[PDB]
RNA sequence: UAUGAUGCCCUGACGAGUAGGCAGGCGUGGAGGUCAGUGACGAAGCCUAGACCGUAAGGUCGGGUCGAACGGCCUCUAGU
RNA sequence: UGGUUAUAUGCCGCCCGUCUUGAAACACGGACCAAGGAGUCUAACGUCUAUGCGAGUGUUUGGGUGUAAAACCCAUACGCGUAAUGAAAGUGAACGUAGGUUGGGGCCUCGCAAGAGGUGCACAAUCGACCGAUCCUGAUGUCUUCGGAUGGAUUUGAGUA
RNA sequence: AUUGGCGAGAGACCGAUAGCGAACAAGUACAGUGAUGGAAAGAUGAAAAGAACUUUGAAAAGAGAGUGAAAAAGUACGUGA
């Protein structure tokens, strides 16, 4: 008859295994569980968390943000790591030489990075080249700039894009949106 | 008007045909689906063109 | 086969055997019941034409806008990557497999 | 360095002619994608059934 | 495998075309094979049955009894050989129905249409 | 599908997921959008601000062909050049070999400026530009030609 | 080498519950693969204060009746 | 010995289902048995997952083909997306290593370690900058009423960054 | 374009309280002045070989005998809850 201070049998809320049945991703998880358990360095327990993450929480990371992180001072020799895809960006033209490691590289990013003299690295080869993650970075793409995240928190006076199908005039710009028609907001 | 037929993305259909062709390589998978090929020559088995 | 010259009529009566062009390669014939693996008896012309059809780094595509899928991992063996040279230098020394019961 | 599969003649008798693997066999073997695509591709032959 | 779009592998259609075939095709469904002696004699595997052939049984509880047909009984898909009988307990004799695909023909009954029928199918007759 | 559905897990329970007290019934709040200015006003105010009332000038017989105007930032503007020619054109940035870009045949009705094209002078052919756009193209050295 | 790493093992805390939510499994009719599965030297079904397994849905067997088809597993599906 | 089952004895145990604050009810259904028998399918969508590509994406309206109602391939357009804002005419996103500061995973350097310092993605807060609208300012020139440069404002958008 | 007519081909359809109201002499039998309403009802056995004959009884049937692999298959017929 124990007094309950907190909730009983509460799942921790994180993931301990990816829900995906990609067998090769189960091999990368099976590698980084070993490396997280035994190398006891911080860089390894972060990539293990990142392989657990879903599709939404793995946003694609453009090659231009890689160019920013390399223009960032001191990182000009590091090997940038992106768990998740790395997509092309035509807006940069100059691009440095250093090495990028990721899960998936879109064909534009492969041609671009190999074109500048870099190297696309699947994460097992980085585990070979860096067990403790020597001299590395991690980038993360923008999570809450989705389409859907524009719509959360919708209420009065909060300004978060009401859920609507067809826009323009005549579709929710009447009473409730302007001062002249009844009230505003 | 039940949804009888089902679309697949074309590239994912191509992905599955590529993976299946890659699966008719090394004969662990081949012996995993019946296929009494316990004594065959080296796999994949390529007969000459006269057939 | 690659180039049909009466082969399909030859094998279409003997039961269980299904023929295919390299241009077709149906998924329903290559993984029945969604189980990978078939006993595929290629022919030589079909093998070189397979090289033409599905592309590589050498020839380009033969399907408009296509290249092969890519690996997210270089080597399908894991323990070879675990053991080989570099990782065991960074690994702390192991424990027992199953722990001693204390108390 | 492809594994060089030897062409075989019709009476056994492995001909010494060797041919490279065409790198379609180095494609990733994903059993789950083959599974899901087999489900949705195997559905595409159904005739409709209905009560009056 | 079925190649034409004219004939149906539907099971209901086959049994419906069988059990309700009219008698004119029931002369064709009741074909019977020939003996080895006759296909060395005439050079043909099977013919439709007729009431005066001399025939021999190759399957069943009458295996080995030979005889002449009395009558072909096309309602019951049957053929009543005269020698094959089953006596009833009140002393009578009742002909046992046989199916003519299980028989073997020994001696035919050629008139014209059996003659021309053999001529149409590769005859070499005597 | 239906082997995975939750009524297949709800067999045996009397209310089948719908409670005993407020029974699952036909349409307890009316059909459809009914009552938006009434008992559902608290759903039309918040999550739908603006649904009731007229606003604009009515526009009889609109055609979207009169409004076909797909924009294009200055910062794409090189996908319109073929990529194998692109390195030829970025190298040796000079006049008399300035590239010609037709925005129209690519389907771009108006150029908009967004920022920092490279410094290669490029002839750009378009229907409409903005004030910041032609100034950046002119600062790069190339010119703009209005076509129709 | 010789077996499952969605395993094996150690430690601790805790375990009522209608409406309701979620997860893990059992069962039914049909589809693909598979066990070169069972089967008229007797399938399936039916009866059985006979026996074994699982916490339970359920499974398995022995006996009697019976007379033709049917089951396990990886998957699909619903008029379950 | 043990299991099952019937009977015996001690103690306990009111008919289930349902509305209901409350049922064993003098509340309602139920004599019994078998078989049937109730949150499905679709159009359009929200959140979250899984997959493929990814500044793109969607072969399947249609054509080529065929071991032919499957499979395989494909040119066009077209849908959504990459650009917002206004009633509309229209206009339309880098002052500045696409900014400042604070807090930030990780990385690097020193340190035996503890800690010190640099760098700081995602994300939060906040100050600014840019785009559209509105209210103003309104110059060089002017088809002499046009044109709007510049600079602002407790304004404003479902924006850029 | 086509749930009608004719002639075809097929199904991850239903399997006889389902599928059309109708797998059978089904718009049938029957009800109703009438317009109209509108059922139920499949399977002995491979083959009727569907029980010669004896005996009790007024007879139906019984009990033997017999058929048939089997009448715990006898037309009140597959199994039979």
């Amino acid at each position: 008859g124990i007094d309950h201070t907190s909730k009983q049998h509460k799942r921790s809320g994180h993931r301990t295994a990816p829900k995906s049945d990609n067998v090769y991703l189960k091999l990368l998880v099976k590698l980084y569980t070993f490396l997280a358990r035994r190398t006891d360095a911080p860089f390894n327990k972060v990539v293990l968390k990142a392989l657990f993450l879903s599709k939404i929480n793995r946003p694609p990371v453009s090659v231009s943000r890689i160019a920013r992180a390399l223009k960032q001072e001191g990182a000009a020799n590091k090997t940038v790591v992106v768990v998740g895809t790395v997509t092309d960006d035509a807006r940069i033209f100059e691009f440095p030489k250093t090495t990028v490691a990721a899960l998936r590289f879109t064909a534009g990013a492969r041609a671009k990075i190999v074109k500048a003299g870099g190297e696309c690295i699947t994460l097992d080869q980085l585990a070979v080249r860096a067990p403790k993650g020597q001299n590395t970075l991690i980038l993360r793409g923008p999570r809450n700039s989705r389409e859907a995240v524009r719509h959360f928190g919708m209420g009065p006076h909060k300004g978060k894009a009401p859920r609507i199908l067809s826009t323009g005039r005549k579709f929710e710009r009447a009473r409730g949106r302007r001062r002249s028609k009844g009230f505003k907001v | 008007w039940r949804k009888w037929n089902v679309k697949v993305n074309h590239n994912e259909k191509r992905y599955a045909t590529a993976s299946a062709i890659a699966a008719t390589a090394v004969a662990s998978l081949v012996l995993a689906r019946g296929h009494r090929v316990e004594k065959i020559p080296e796999i994949p088995l390529v007969v000459s063109t006269d057939l | 086969y690659a180039e049909d010259n009466g082969i399909v009529k030859a094998l279409r009566n003997v039961p269980g055997v299904e023929t295919a062009n390299v241009a077709s390669l149906n998924l329903l014939q290559l993984a029945p019941g969604a189980h990978l693996g078939r006993f595929v008896i290629w022919t030589e012309a079909a093998f070189t034409k397979l090289d033409q059809v599905w592309g590589s780094e050498t020839v380009a595509s033969s399907k408009v806008g296509y290249t092969l899928p890519s690996h997210i991992i270089s080597t399908s063996d894991v323990t070879r990557i675990i053991n080989s040279s570099e990782i065991q230098s960074a690994i702390r020394p192991a424990g027992q497999a199953t722990q001693k019961r204390t108390h | 360095s492809r594994p060089q599969v030897t062409v075989h003649s019709l009476t056994g008798e492995a001909t010494a002619n060797a041919l490279p693997l065409p790198a379609v066999f180095s494609a990733p073997i994903r059993p789950d994608i083959v599974h899901t695509v087999f489900t949705s591709v195997n559905k595409n032959k159904r005739q409709a059934y209905a009560v009056s | 495998a079925k190649q034409s779009l004219d004939v149906s592998s539907d099971r209901r259609k086959a049994r419906k075309a069988y059990f309700t075939a009219p008698s004119s095709q029931r002369r064709v469904l009741l074909s019977a094979p020939l003996s080895k002696e006759l296909r060395a004699q005439y050079g043909i595997k099977a013919l439709p049955i007729r009431r005066d052939d001399e025939v021999l049984v190759v399957r069943g509880s009458k295996k080995g009894q030979e005889g002449k047909i009395s009558s072909v009984y096309r309602l019951k898909f049957a053929v009543q050989v005269d020698k094959v009988t089953k006596e009833k307990v009140n002393g009578a004799s009742v002909p046992i129905n046989l199916h003519p695909s299980k028989l073997v023909i020994t001696k035919l009954h050629l008139d014209k249409d059996r003659k021309a029928l053999i001529q149409r199918k590769g005859g070499k007759l005597e | 599908p239906s082997r995975f559905t939750k009524t297949r897990k709800h067999r045996g329970h009397v209310s089948a997921g719908k409670g005993r007290i407020g029974k699952h019934r036909k349409h307890p709040g009316g059909r459809g959008m009914a009552g938006g200015q009434h008992h559902h006003r608290i759903n039309m105010d918040k999550y739908h601000p603006g649904y009731f009332g007229k606003v604009g000038m009515r526009y009889f017989h609109k055609q979207q062909a009169h409004f076909w105007k797909p924009v294009l930032n200055l910062d794409k503007l090189w996908t319109l050049i073929p990529e194998d020619k692109r390195d030829q054109y970025l190298k040796s940035a000079s006049k008399e070999t300035a590239p010609v870009i037709d925005t129209l045949a690519a389907g771009y009705g108006k150029i908009l400026g967004k920022g920092r094209i490279p410094n290669v002078p490029v002839i750009v052919k378009a229907r409409f530009v903005s004030k910041l756009a032609e100034e950046k193209i002119r600062a790069a050295g190339g010119v703009v030609e209005l076509i129709a």
